[PDB]
């Protein structure tokens, strides 16, 4: 069933199972038109599904050109989302395909039960964490390939960089979601404390920037500072 | 005008014929019900004094034979059989009604409420449905269990509806997942009407007696499937014109049949809700959306 705090390092067991986040897949700007009306433009977006054990995120992007013409994009976008999570799940081989999909928004259920009929041992279910992927667009290099695609791309990344060379993968899904809590939260904050020094640069092949041990232990304690911070800056505390 | 006599009447028990009912005592000489109409199926039921547990009957059609009630005080309750001679059946039966032990069928001129409830419905249909072929008569009781739900356990007392279920491969042709999800036309169409069905007064058919075996019967499963027959044409965004008069004209008739105290149990609010104001038939059953508001606004 659902997957909340008492369950959780069942992510991080040999089971394969895959997150899929659609918060980034139908995105627009709203804007005045010339007669004073309101509407929409679409931008490009991105599915992310995200392997937790192994850090592999398969970055599905929404190019624009896919909601023309089209009616009730909301709709359309959940069913979008399900219908490329199950054409991604057909391309692995067998060995690689999950055993399980955790969708962050309980709206994804039944497009992606529908779409997944061919495969009654995959098991399709919600969360009650209030995971902070939507805050992926926050990762410069990610936001940068969405935003260049000029078609459908699926592009594949490593959120966790490296880091499970040396620490393991619930600590390293933890350090995720706090840097994308923090994002946020207050992006600008979080963005300052990630990288406004350069001598701790981020790799051509990476995401984040090559801290050391130490030096994540304080970008980490920084996050913490921020979350609570913006915690009370918007309750008063 | 056709006769069901009972050999006897030794437990005190609620006799229902169609949608009445009359209370028989212990050791009553009472001995069957005669002037049940010809032309339409019938049920027969009963609900023991000593325990409502179990409402239990018989759906029969008495052109299909000469049939009798008898107690059996081995298995425990009140059973349907045949008379095969038919001088001993109408010896019998004459003997009583000039004794005057039977109760009369009570239809009111002015009422077709068990036309209307019933008018697809078919013995050959329902016999197909509760398996027993020794029998043209068919028993059914508020415990048995669906096709469906032995899938979700003895074959021979099931109740063999026709399954749905909307997240099915049946139900959803590859490639238009999200179309056949929202507007459920292919799998009521070409599905299940040209398909299984092959017409829509089958389909009525079966769903009429979903109704009445919940109705009559608490019968769960029963229900399920009445709640999911009238949800596959008010999901469909193309469902033919004479079939949604005639939808409303049944749903109309079930409401008003159905006790007012049973409503909260035999009423699925969530379809109820989808189906009148939400669905794409939401404005397509004018008598059944009037009945509903006036009798179970709570509901909705
Ligand atoms: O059938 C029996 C008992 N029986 C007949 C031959 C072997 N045993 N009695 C009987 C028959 C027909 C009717 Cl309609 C009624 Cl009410 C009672």
């Amino acid at each position: 069933g659902a997957m909340n705090s008492s369950n959780y390092a069942e992510l991080f067991n040999n089971d394969i199972k895959l997150f899929v986040d659609d918060t980034n897949v139908y995105r627009v700007t709203v804007h005045k038109t010339f007669e004073g009306n309101v509407a929409t433009k679409a931008i490009n977006g991105c599915i992310f599904t995200l392997n937790p054990k192994t850090g592999h995120l398969f970055l599905k992007i929404i190019h624009t050109s896919v909601w023309a013409g089209q009616k009730r994009l909301s709709q359309l976008a959940k069913w979008k989302t399900a219908e490329e999570v199950s054409a991604l799940v057909r391309s692995l081989p067998k060995e690689e395909q999950p055993k399980q999909i955790i969708v962050t928004r309980k709206a994804m259920l039944d497009p992606l039960e529908v779409h997944m009929l061919d495969f009654p041992n995959i098991a399709i279910r919600p969360t009650e964490l209030r995971l902070p992927f939507s805050a992926a667009m926050s990762i410069d290099k990610l936001s940068d390939v969405v935003m260049k695609a000029t078609e459908p791309q699926m592009v594949l990344f490593n959120i966790y960089d490296d880091w499970l060379d040396r620490i393991s993968s619930y600590t390293a899904f933890s350090r995720l979601t706090l840097l994308l809590r923090a994002l946020k939260t207050n992006e600008e904050s979080a963005k300052m404390i990630l990288l406004s020094d350069p001598t701790i640069t981020i790799k051509s092949y990476h995401l984040w920037p090559s801290f050391t041990d130490e030096q994540w232990i304080t970008i980490e304690s920084q996050m913490r500072d921020l979350i609570l911070t913006e915690y009370g800056r918007k309750y008063n505390v | 005008m056709n006769t069901v006599p009972f050999t006897s009447a030794p437990i005190e028990v609620t006799i229902g014929i169609d949608q009445y009912s009359f209370n028989v005592k212990e050791n009553q000489p009472f001995h069957g019900i005669k002037d049940i109409p010809i032309g339409h199926v019938h049920v027969i039921h009963f609900q023991h004094a000593d325990n409502s547990s179990m409402r239990y009957g018989y759906w029969f059609d008495c052109r299909m034979g000469n049939f009798y009630i008898q107690y059996d005080p081995k298995d425990g309750l009140y059973k349907m059989m045949e008379e095969r001679d038919g001088a001993k059946f109408e010896n019998i039966v004459h003997n009583f009604k000039e004794r005057q032990m039977m109760v009369s069928y009570p239809k009111i001129d002015e009422d077709d409420t068990w036309y209307n409830l019933t008018e697809f419905v078919q013995m050959d249909k329902i016999r197909k449905i509760v398996r027993k072929d020794e029998n043209q008569f068919s028993y059914v009781d508020s415990s048995m269990t669906t096709v469906q739900e032995n899938e979700l356990s003895d074959p021979a007392h099931s109740l063999n509806y026709t399954v749905i279920n909307f997240k099915s491969r049946e139900a959803i042709r590859p490639g238009h997942e999200m179309e056949d999800f929202l507007d459920k036309s292919y799998y009521l169409n070409t599905v299940m009407l040209q398909g299984i069905f092959k017409n829509s007064s089958n389909y009525f058919g079966e769903l009429q007696f979903a109704f009445l075996n919940a109705m009559f019967f608490g019968n769960y499963g029963s229900s399920l499937q009445w709640h999911a027959m009238i949800e596959l044409i008010c999901s469909s965004a193309t469902v033919p014109k004479h079939m949604l008069d005639k939808l409303d004209e049944i749903l109309y008739y079930q409401i008003k049949t159905l006790p007012e105290q049973y409503s909260d149990i035999l009423l699925n609010e969530r379809v109820w809700n989808i189906c009148l104001y939400s669905s794409f038939q939401k404005n397509s059953l004018h008598n059944t959306e009037k009945i509903m508001e006036n009798k179970y606004p709570e509901l909705l």
